[PDB]
């Protein structure tokens, strides 16, 4: 999914 | 949110999670703590859905290959077993769940795909895959059919797709090259050609999943099935005369079955850690624990020496070890998630004559090896390092030098003491983000970017 | 990819190396773990080089200065050593490593430079700088020279670029200002200049390098030389009755040796942390580890507080003590190494007279020459980047290609002499011209390097440039 | 090599190739010169293979869009005929054959595509293609079909893809933008959906070609056709009762069919080009010469003036008139070729289910814009760029400058005098070289770069 | 893209238009053929530019030294005249706009820069520069100034600078050698080293350009100036009693001006090259159409036979082909264009004291400012085919696009001051920050500059950079 | 595609 996609960028992006 | 002072697991449908269950009624006996197993659709794909936001099971059973994606993206808590508890449990089964050289998930057991075949139809099994269509063309004149398996998942296909040379990621100086992908090699097309072949000549369909394969063998329909060790329970309540062996060779060459060792994570979020340690480790990698999973639906090659000694005995473990052999531990590294979804779509494209079988392992390629991302990464390289060209060429004391972070982002020569804004970027691991909206870094009064990038206000497109 | 189970350790060739892998053959003796010590050329611009990719040695040797930039770009692990350790070692050594408030390396002994000088020829050294040049004429008629050292390395003229008040980062509240650089103030310029005035007037050679400079000396050739404790060894062998003293002063003034501290660091990315731990503190880090390495080649005034009380007594290492309260503990900041760099180009370039003292060291205020090797550097790149493209493009979105070609290829990469290595076949040996330009040196295109893509469809990590001359 | 004294002449055998062979008569009763008429098929590919080699016919007959991409590669000779001759063609028609300012082939009719109806089984032809699904659920309860035409050539299709805003090439400011390419956009994806779905719903079969839905309308079984005047000739034969009608709409848009124009060209390695000219001036664009052709099959709206007053008449081709007035002259730029292959592929994919529309349209979009070699070239032009920095910095009196030839090789700045080699380019036009090889380009003592260069040495890779 | 079936005509500013399009006139009145006459700003820099996209003017004016350059970029149409017609104008003004044995150009005039004098003020013009101090000096009592002239452009310093020696490019065996460059030389360096000196004693204005001598001049304000024949119209206008003069010597030497033969080019994109050819052999190169050019702004010494030898006569032209005659027919190699650039780029540092005479002339020599300019260029236009390609490939490969959002978009190009305008949808108004350098001048970043991208998916041939300042 | 489009580019390439 694009959903299941985004959200889990969402992870790196706080992450880094 | 996870409730505080329960354990929730999750497992999937095809394993023994009433004998889990079991195992979760003799710790509620003891502990007075209630343990819920549940066996949701596509779990691995839910558990980083859900996960991501502090929510769903303290406990996640899959096979290890999905665990470095979730080490990766913070998910699974450290686990802690000392040195005692570590001797009782095979090393190679812990080198599976080893990412970054911290341990983040207790192995259960070691599950390998084998031929499994009606001893009544098919008293000798074939050697080889060449054999099967005309084995398929003497047991259609008897109403019946050669060979039956799951062709919706690349998990049961892969075995022949890396019989002849197909590979995921090339392993080399204990190291696995993500830049070389074997998904496309003259081994991967001949195996995937010879399965698209068998389509085409009728002697299978592509319509086949795992309950069509698995009833029509247990009805005895089918001669021949391939499963692993969690199927042999219903081919026991069918009463099929049933034998599991060595899988074919292709072209002279053994299967090579990704072998899977199936592991209990522990979710970061979890407010209940020491309760699922003490339940992984004091209740389930005991052999009452692990029997009790083993008698709803027998697990493998279990990871705990002292029951492994016992089932070592069972030829139908001799078997699922021997292709074990053949085959190779699966990498456990974030990218096993784009390979699989990669394969999955090469294989049922190539099945349903979607696509030829080069065009679709061709794409399997691309997808596999993150092609699309590496091109893309030396543009914004190419582009980082001309903007620092340029400030170079004008200018001719401290600064902080023209980097690119791990999202694409080329932040260019800055003042010390600086707060830098960029537009988000265009494109991120498969999503759009909207460019209109900027990231934020400081360049440190020291001439040092800060280590953390604030990329809060980037949204994706929707 | 270090090796686990086993210790590599980088120290440079100047050191005692022998000394050290003494140490690490009690390590092994005791418990089985094989020690490699290795002395690379350049290892210090080596280390962040393979270090960057996850390679290279368990432990390095170097000064503390390099050490910030290594634990900045997240190279170097966190050492954890116990209260009691750090009390074996003086406080103001375990400043020298710290780096953002964690400690970053082991610090092993305290280096300055000297005025070492030949008691036979010399009875009295000069107090001054200034005394050189009617010293040198008194001497070259004896067939003799008055001074000989390296001038390859701004290590060693720093002093007395210092002397008089040139500065690397002003120091002041607990904080070097990077901002206020003083390579190009008065001070400098006066330093510098006096040495282009000895070049000029032929009382030295802007040729002279560490070796040049040590055969001279050693040989009874020269009167006096400049260098550190680590030299004294080869001395002691040549049998020239020699001193160690205190630096001349210029213009009355102290000349003003940057102090270093040899330390050890471990590598981020090393698999024998553990072990690391154990060698540094249990083995080296002792009387007898120490000892068997000054031996070899003396450190200098050790870190150790025990074992430095022993030391302490040798007049040599009073007079590296007494240059080293003279001069100044070197930054440990990430921009030392722009700093040495900027440094380097402009005392060769005063030397050699390309430049005059005077824009020699306006570039090196101006960092002129780390920012024109990072131009040529990022065009290299970008281009070597853009290669990359070309072959991924074709690769993924182009015609389908050849069906019985090879499968894996060495991939376009760009090695640190700046030559661009096309995709090639697994097993293939690819030429390329050598590079035109390589730190500020011109070379014969029509000459190539060669390097081998392995069967495994990885690059040979080595890379022969034996056929580029100027 | 073209023999020298005769004409041979390919046409489409859709068309009145025996009418135009009578014209071929009359010519050689007066001249003595053998005319001969081929129809081969495929012909508008095999034209361009043959004709590179200074073979094939002295004349070649098609629709003016092929015509850009064959005077481009200098294939076809350029034509000159007087002001007077001008004058008896409609300006409009000879636009369409102007390439660079110049005219490179004689127009000869106006081809557009109609509705063709079955007037006993629908005296009442639907005025939208939102009706046909319905229409063909009542024709199949009497053993019937609503509508069959050629579903594998994109020509026939479009009409309908452009209906709600799908386009080639966008026009403006009097050119074509190539760069703009309009077979992805919501109106493409609408047009070719409903034809899927037509398909997906069974009132439409996707091997359905010319011939099965020639055969099927003249033998009465299916109510509708698509096809242009070259077909009528057949119905007459066939005696169904037909008529010739506007298109259908699509979400209240007209139908645009690509509007053709049939035109005669000389090939450039012709040693008769006279002989040709004065076939196509004094005799085939005669109102005899038309006629003849016209009454084998039906040619359209003619070129001519003085035969087209007459043919204005037929409702029929006012009919053709109207459907070609609601669509759109077809570009004649060489990229014509590559847009059409693409459109083919799309809806062929499409149709079959082998990929969704949305996917064989985004391909679409790729294949016809050339866009794989726009973004190679602008790695090119980055890269030889990138050489020209690195040359200047390391440098700081008179060179040949770096340029990026048309094919993508980067030559270097070199000295005055200098014969420079680079590799062959790894990928041109859709093709793989090997590498190994070099071209070659002279560098003149004058500071300026050859205009030739030589890449006589870069082969194909192939199977 | 060249509208057809009229013609577009680009000529210099200080050249007779008005006259021209007088000639234009009568064109329309026969032909029907309406003719456009346009004077913009910097147009043989301009032409290169706009018509290597086949867009720009039917036919260009300029001198001929920039038509080797246009002709070997394919830029201008062979031009075909007949016998006849060649034997109306002179064979030496044929020989100037010969490229590589075509004919790339109509010759219209010859044109050599002379020493214009005011007579009230100076009854006897110097023989010599060197006298040109001291009469200064003379003059700045009375409140006047000797000399004033064009600094900023070198074709008006040249003729000092290739007095005692220095040269363009080498001439011998019927070449021009690329290779020997005489710019950097003892002479070019006298020369030059005179010029910063009259300056540097306040003689001269190192700011000092076109418009600000000519009405310094035609204001009686100083004594003298150098120009050249498209410049007496406006003294007459003036009323200032002028003469027209051989250019002073240097070191005995006489001043060497660089000849000028102005043509008209025909546009190779150009769909109007008859028309074109009618117009200037059937209108303009007649002595209707030169006299109603002359007439606005004097051409010279015209190439016509038949007019020049009307012309011959006056004074005026005597002086300019005596100074033509110590001067030197320019080359008409593409290399010019460096040449000239390279040059004024010389003159302006060293009469600035950005650079000593030294210094000036042996970047010159170098070719220095040009390379530096094309390194940034270059850099620059890597820059913006890369954002093209990241564009490229996210469009094509990228994750589906909107189905709602935009369809055709304004692509990703480069202007000609080095702003890279991004991919932009069709109606959008683009802003880019200013560039940070242009033309060796700095700019305040913080500022933006303006771009439409059109509702049909084309870029505004316009671009609004009027917000952006240089700061020091 | 695969000769012919080599036919065609081959020209070309004579031409240039
Ligand atoms: O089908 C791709 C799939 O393969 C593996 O999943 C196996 C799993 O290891 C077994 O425990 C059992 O449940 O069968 C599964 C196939 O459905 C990988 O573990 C998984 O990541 C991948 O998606
Ligand atoms: O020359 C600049 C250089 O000086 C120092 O390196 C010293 C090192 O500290 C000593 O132990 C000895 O080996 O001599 C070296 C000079 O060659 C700095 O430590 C180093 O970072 C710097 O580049
Ligand atoms: O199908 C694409 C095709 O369309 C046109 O060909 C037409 C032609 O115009 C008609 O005269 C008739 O023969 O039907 C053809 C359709 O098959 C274009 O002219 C041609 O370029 C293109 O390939
Ligand atoms: O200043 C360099 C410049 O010189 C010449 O330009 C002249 C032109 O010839 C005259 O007609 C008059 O307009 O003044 C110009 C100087 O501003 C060259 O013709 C030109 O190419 C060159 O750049």
């Amino acid at each position: 999914a694009a959903r299941e996609q985004a959200t889990t960028n969402a992870r790196i992006l706080a992450r880094v | 949110k996870i409730e505080e002072g329960k354990l929730v697991i999750w497992i999937n449908g095809d394993k023994g999670y009433n004998g889990l269950a079991e195992v979760g009624k003799k710790f509620e006996k003891d502990t007075g703590i209630k343990v819920t197993v549940e066996h949701p659709d596509k779990l691995e794909e839910k558990f980083p859905q859900v996960a991501a936001t502090g929510d769903g099971p303290d406990i996640i059973f899959w096979a290890h290959d999905r665990f470095g994606g979730y080490a990766q993206s913070g998910l699974l808590a450290e686990i802690t077993p000392d040195k005692a508890f570590q001797d009782k449990l095979y090393p190679f089964t812990w080198d599976a769940v080893r990412y970054n050289g911290k341990l983040i998930a207790y192995p259960i057991a070691v599950e390998a795909l084998s031929l499994i075949y009606n001893k009544d139809l098919l008293p000798n099994p074939p050697k080889t895959w060449e054999e099967i269509p005309a084995l398929d063309k003497e047991l259609k004149a008897k109403g019946k059919s050669a060979l039956m398996f799951n062709l919706q998942e690349p998990y049961f296909t892969w075995p022949l797709i890396a019989a002849d040379g197909g590979y995921a990621f090339k392993y080399e100086n204990g190291k696995y090259d993500i830049k070389d992908v074997g998904v496309d090699n003259a081994g991967a097309k001949a195996g995937l050609t010879f399965l698209v072949d068998l389509i085409k000549n009728k002697h299978m369909n592509a319509d086949t999943d795992y309950s069509i394969a698995e009833a029509a063998f247990n009805k005895g329909e089918t001669a021949m099935t391939i499963n692993g060790p969690w199927a042999w329970s219903n081919i026991d309540t069918s009463k099929v005369n049933y034998g599991v062996t060595v899988l074919p060779t292709f072209k002279g060459q053994p299967s090579k079955p990704f072998v899977g060792v199936l592991s209990a994570g522990i979710n970061a979020a979890s407010p209940n850690k020491e309760l699922a340690k003490e339940f992984l480790e004091n209740y389930l990698l005991t052999d009452e624990g692990l029997e009790a999973v083993n008698k709803d639906k027998p697990l493998g090659a279990v990871a705990l020496k002292s029951y492994e000694e016992e089932l070592a005995k069972d030829p139908r473990i001799a078997a699922t070890m021997e292709n074990a052999q053949k085959g190779e531990i699966m990498p456990n590294i974030p990218q096993m998630s784009a390979f699989w979804y990669a394969v999955r779509t090469a294989v049922i494209n190539a099945a349903s004559g979607r696509q030829t079988v080069d065009e679709a392992l061709k794409d399997a390629q691309t997808n596999a090896a993150a092609e699309f991302a590496a091109l893309l990464h030396s543009l914004l390289e190419a582009n980082c390092s001309l903007a620092l060209a340029e400030e170079l060429l004008l200018d001719g004391y401290s600064y902080c030098n023209t980097t690119l972070d791990q999202i694409g982002t080329c932040w260019p020569r800055s003042a010390a003491g600086a707060l830098v804004e960029r537009p988000c970027p265009e494109y991120f691991n498969g999503v759009k983000y909207n460019t209109t909206r900027n990231a934020y870094r400081e360049c440190l009064e020291n001439g040092t970017w800060a280590s953390k990038i604030n990329y809060s206000q980037c949204e994706p497109i929707l």
